[PDB]
């Protein structure tokens, strides 16, 4: 108990007479090299940080680094955010850019029990790997850091397990189907799998990652227009409910495709505005069937405009007329 | 006699030389440092 | 006798050239790439040749020619990367050379201790003519000064690097040294206070110097040509830069990206357009809402054609001599109009797509104060339809920042959307947005908004947009955009919180007018203390001890073209009694903000 009390008193005395100089002969520029000479590390750094001079702060930090035991260096620098921030950043810049003092971050983040920041370092490593086998090994380490706590880091751990799984299934897809897959996102995977016609596998992806239904539909719809598979687009229309509605099916198919197949989604369109069913038949190039719809809604003004477009004779026109 | 019109067809002649220069002085790529590195 | 932005440009050019003289004879030049741009604002490459430059090289190109003997480096000195970069080149040219070469380095704005250590630990320090180039503010316009620190937003808010605050303080201090102490240093936000504190620390050191025989003659008194300086911290109002900007210049930056008063277009590879206040057409177009650009574009085309026809009347030397006089000014205006017709046309296409309108639809609801849960289906659609990651994240951060966090159940879903949508690498991307405190769970202490009912607590409580939306009238649906009566025109119905704060200092009467109803003083935050209290960070008003004076509105951590235009809108209203001059660390926008956080690595081959 005593052996350390002498230090707690002595250094509290070295500080006593050291502070007896920040009054006479200041400021910043001259006073941190002074303090740093008198082994008043913690005061020099704090004085430098207050000065705002980034370059000054580096100087005290760099000095502390090679003077102190690294364990104590981490202790001192982590008290002051602004100092820890710069030590942290520099460990990412010693080249400059690109190259990393990863060992410093790893040791630093461990001492402060910063698990998210520590795990994030390993994720960064997993990205630099050339082989998914070694890439998954990095993520495991990341996960092993978070397994302790556990609570709060529930999502991250889930996300990690999700990513390891996605790479594993992607590695499989390459072996079997001879195509690029490793690296793509879940959403990008379901897309490419469907565009290539592997409808079965895509569903296994959707199931495994609990892909939201509304999203899965949006991916499928887009990926089928890519494949131009109007047959299975046709097959989907044969059911009652759609979690994304049928208007998406309308607009997406109409764009770069068949006006024919598109129009068959009216009147499955529940969420529509009055007298919009008409203009939809119009855009499909079906002036004939458009006039017929204008009548059913008892909007003869629309019936008038559509007949004026044709002209009582052209395009039969009488057929437009005979429907009223 | 006509020794007063001779200056006019020299005045209004150089007048259009300058305007033709200025409209050329705003010609294509403006001078920058990056343009001189490519 | 007041402040003139032109004297900044002049000093910058003269300081640069005086160093080129110092290296006698001809020289080959090596420039840091993201410094070449800003330099182009103070000096012509023409002028540079006259001072002895043969060939120009970017430092990051690693192809400095051994042509001339003198090799001159110009790079920012605070940069760790730049130090290593130059030292590396001095060895590539000392071990592949044919001559000895004289090596000159101009550090912007100063030689740093770090710089020397890197240069020393390469041996090339002894072979280095090191000079200092005190460049700070680059004057982009008469009313816009910018440090042009492109990565200042990442550096400050993600890396927690005090360098931009330091520089900006020094820059502002330069203004004081020439024109006198700021009578008042008014500000809002943590880094605004740091700038103010550094301005007071540097002042004392100037007084400690002059007192202790360091001389400097004198000896600073309150200015006579400056009313005050108002400092706004960007982290006080993240919402405004997140929103898609709706002014002409704003939308240009949003789609084309503006750097150093310039940009790239494809049909006038592609070509570089100059965009500044010199071009008389762009002057009127830039600060205007994009809606009325057509109305404005035509009106100028409508006036030019009937200005070319006119004045063939008095066919006597003069009235044609006068017509041919105004002739190059017509041609320029004609080619300017053709460019900004093409540009306006491209932007009209951008704004007509589904995805754009779907995005703006979400933005409008969030801003107006609609329950953000109502926008959940829309956001999910946008991710599913693979709309660009920066734009999705901006809706997410807008959601979080404007509502004091995201509901914990909705948050877990958004994360799932981003990860599965764009890649699990963005586990990092979301972590970075978390560090930036722009994307937090409502069950986080950091996400809470300043409330004067919810007891005390919270050291870094966030800007309460809910209270401030009404109390500072952030929504104005009245606003007509042909003749705008209020700054809210820049976002078609939403006034930036940041500029509303400035109005709490400058236009107090007007503010009360658009709230409840109905010089010399009273300056300060007076009469708006409780309202501004609901914005993030410290509110302060330090005092340092005739006709219209200048007012510096300073943005620490980036400003937007919308905020610049809005400020210009006020500058006009105050043209009589005040000259408003804008200062900033950089010019910022939503995409630059996201780029600070987005991980680009990819798990691929």
């Amino acid at each position: 108990s005593f052996e350390v009390i002498a230090r707690t008193a002595y250094e509290e005395g070295r500080t006593r007479l050291a502070t007896e100089l920040l009054n006479h002969e200041p400021r910043a520029g001259r006073q941190v090299p002074l303090l740093l000479s008198m082994e008043e590390d913690e005061l020099a750094l704090d004085k430098a940080i207050e000065s705002g001079d980034t370059d000054l702060i580096y100087f005290v930090i760099h000095q502390l680094r090679r003077k102190l035991p690294l364990a104590s260096f981490f202790r001192v620098v982590s008290s002051r955010p602004t100092a820890s921030a710069m030590v942290e950043a520099l460990a990412r810049n010693s080249d400059g850019d690109g190259n990393e003092d990863t060992a410093l971050l790893k040791d630093l983040y461990y001492q402060d029990d910063r698990r998210l920041d520590g795990a994030s370092v390993f994720i960064r490593e997993a990205l630099q790997q050339p082989e998914t086998r070694t890439a998954s090994d990095k993520l495991d380490l990341a996960a092993n850091l978070l397994q302790g706590n556990q609570k709060e880091h529930v999502f991250e751990l889930g996300a990690l397990k999700e990513a390891k799984m996605l790479l594993r299934m992607q590695e499989t897809f390459e072996r079997d189907l001879t195509d690029s897959f490793v690296g793509l996102s879940v959403n990008q995977t379901m897309f490419k799998l469907i565009k290539l016609g592997y409808h079965g596998r895509a569903k296994k992806i959707q199931s495994e990652f609990k892909v939201p239904e509304r999203v899965a539909w949006w991916i499928r719809l887009q990926a089928l227009v890519a494949k131009r598979d109007w047959n299975e687009i046709e097959e989907i229309s044969r059911q009652r409910k759609s979690p994304i509605g049928w208007e998406p099916f309308f607009n997406q198919v109409l764009q770069a495709g068949n006006p024919r197949l598109a129009a068959t989604f009216i009147p499955k369109c529940t969420n529509l505005e009055p007298g919009q069913t008409i203009t939809m038949y119009e855009k499909c190039g079906m002036r004939v069937k458009a006039a017929e719809e204008a009548v059913r809604l008892k909007d003869t003004e629309a019936w008038n405009r559509l007949l004026e477009a044709a002209g009582r004779n052209t395009a039969e026109g009488r057929e437009i007329e005979r429907l009223g | 006699e006509i020794r007063n019109i001779e200056q006019g067809v020299s005045d209004l002649n150089v007048l259009f030389q300058q305007v033709a220069q200025l409209v050329a002085e705003q010609g294509e790529v403006l001078d920058t440092i990056e343009r001189n590195v490519e | 006798a007041g402040f003139d932005a032109e004297q900044v440009r002049d000093k910058a050019r003269k300081d640069l050239l005086h160093l080129l003289e110092g290296v006698r004879g001809k020289k080959n030049l090596v420039i840091e790439k993201d410094l070449a741009g800003p330099l182009g604002v103070i000096v012509k490459a023409s002028t540079l040749r006259d001072y002895g430059v043969d060939n120009f090289f970017f430092l990051e190109n690693k192809n400095t020619g051994t042509s001339q003997r003198n090799i001159v480096f110009i790079a920012r000195g605070e940069s760790v990367r730049n130090a290593h970069a130059i030292a590396a080149q001095i060895k590539r040219i000392q071990r592949e050379s044919q001559t000895s070469h004289d090596f000159h380095i101009f550090w912007v704005p100063r030689r740093t201790l770090f710089s020397d250590k890197v240069l020393e630990e390469a041996g090339v320090l002894g072979d280095a003519n090191i000079s200092e180039l005190p460049l700070y503010f680059f004057p982009l316009e008469r009313d816009v000064l910018s440090l042009e620190l492109n990565d200042s937003f990442r550096d400050l808010y993600l890396a927690k690097d005090p360098t931009p605050v330091f520089l900006l303080s020094r820059a502002l201090m330069g203004i004081q040294k020439k024109h006198g102490l700021f009578p008042r240093i008014i500000g809002k936000g943590e880094n605004a206070k740091r700038v103010a504190d550094l301005l007071s620390r540097m002042r004392q050191e100037l007084l400690a110097g002059e007192e202790a025989g360091e001389s400097d003659r004198a000896g600073l008194s309150p200015s006579t040509t400056i009313e005050s300086v108002i400092i706004i911290d960007r982290e006080v109002d993240f919402v405004t830069p997140l929103l898609t900007q709706l002014t002409y210049e704003g939308l240009i930056d949003e789609y084309f990206g503006i750097q150093n008063n310039q940009t790239d277009v494809d049909a006038v590879r592609k070509r570089k357009i100059q965009l500044d206040g010199s071009d008389s057409l762009y002057s009127q177009l830039r600060d205007a809402n994009f809606a009325i650009v057509g109305s404005l574009l035509n009106t100028v085309a409508r006036r030019l054609k009937s200005d070319y026809e006119s004045r063939h009347n008095t066919k006597t030397t003069a009235e044609l001599k006068e017509f041919v006089k105004k002739l190059p000014g017509y041609q320029a205006e004609q080619q300017s109009l053709k460019i900004h017709s093409n540009i306006a046309e491209e932007i009209i296409n951008y704004t007509r797509t589904e995805i754009f309108n779907k995005l703006l639809e979400v933005q409008q609801n969030l801003a107006a104060g609609a329950d953000p849960s109502s926008q959940f289906d829309s956001i999910e659609e946008l991710v599913a339809r693979d709309t660009p990651l920066p734009q999705v994240l901006r809706l997410l951060c807008l959601y979080s920042c404007i509502s004091g966090g995201i509901k914990t159940k909705e948050l877990d879903h958004f994360r799932r959307l981003v990860l599965q949508g764009y890649g699990h690498q963005h586990l990092l991307t979301l972590h970075n947005l978390e560090r930036l405190q722009m994307f937090l769970s409502k069950s986080s202490p950091l996400a809470s908004m300043i409330t004067m009912s919810g007891s005390s607590g919270g050291p870094d409580q966030k800007t309460n947009y809910t209270y401030l939306r009404k109390q500072l009238r952030l929504i104005v649906d009245e606003v007509n955009e042909q003749d705008p009566n209020d700054i809210a025109y820049v976002y078609s119905g939403y006034a930036p919180l940041s500029i509303r704060l400035v109005q709490c200092v400058l236009q107090k009467q007007y503010l009360l007018s658009i709230t409840k109803g109905s010089g010399g003083g009273a300056q300060g935050w007076k009469g708006f203390e409780e309202i501004v209290k609901h914005a993030r960070g410290p509110t302060f008003d330090e005092i340092q001890k005739g006709d219209k004076k200048t007012v510096f509105v300073v943005f620490v951590g980036g400003i937007t073209f919308t905020e610049i235009a809005a400020l210009r809108f006020i500058a006009k209203q105050e043209e009589a009694r005040r000259n408003i001059v804008i200062c900033t660390t950089s010019i910022i926008n939503g995409n630059r903000m996201m780029n600070a956080a987005i991980e680009t690595a990819t798990f691929e081959k």
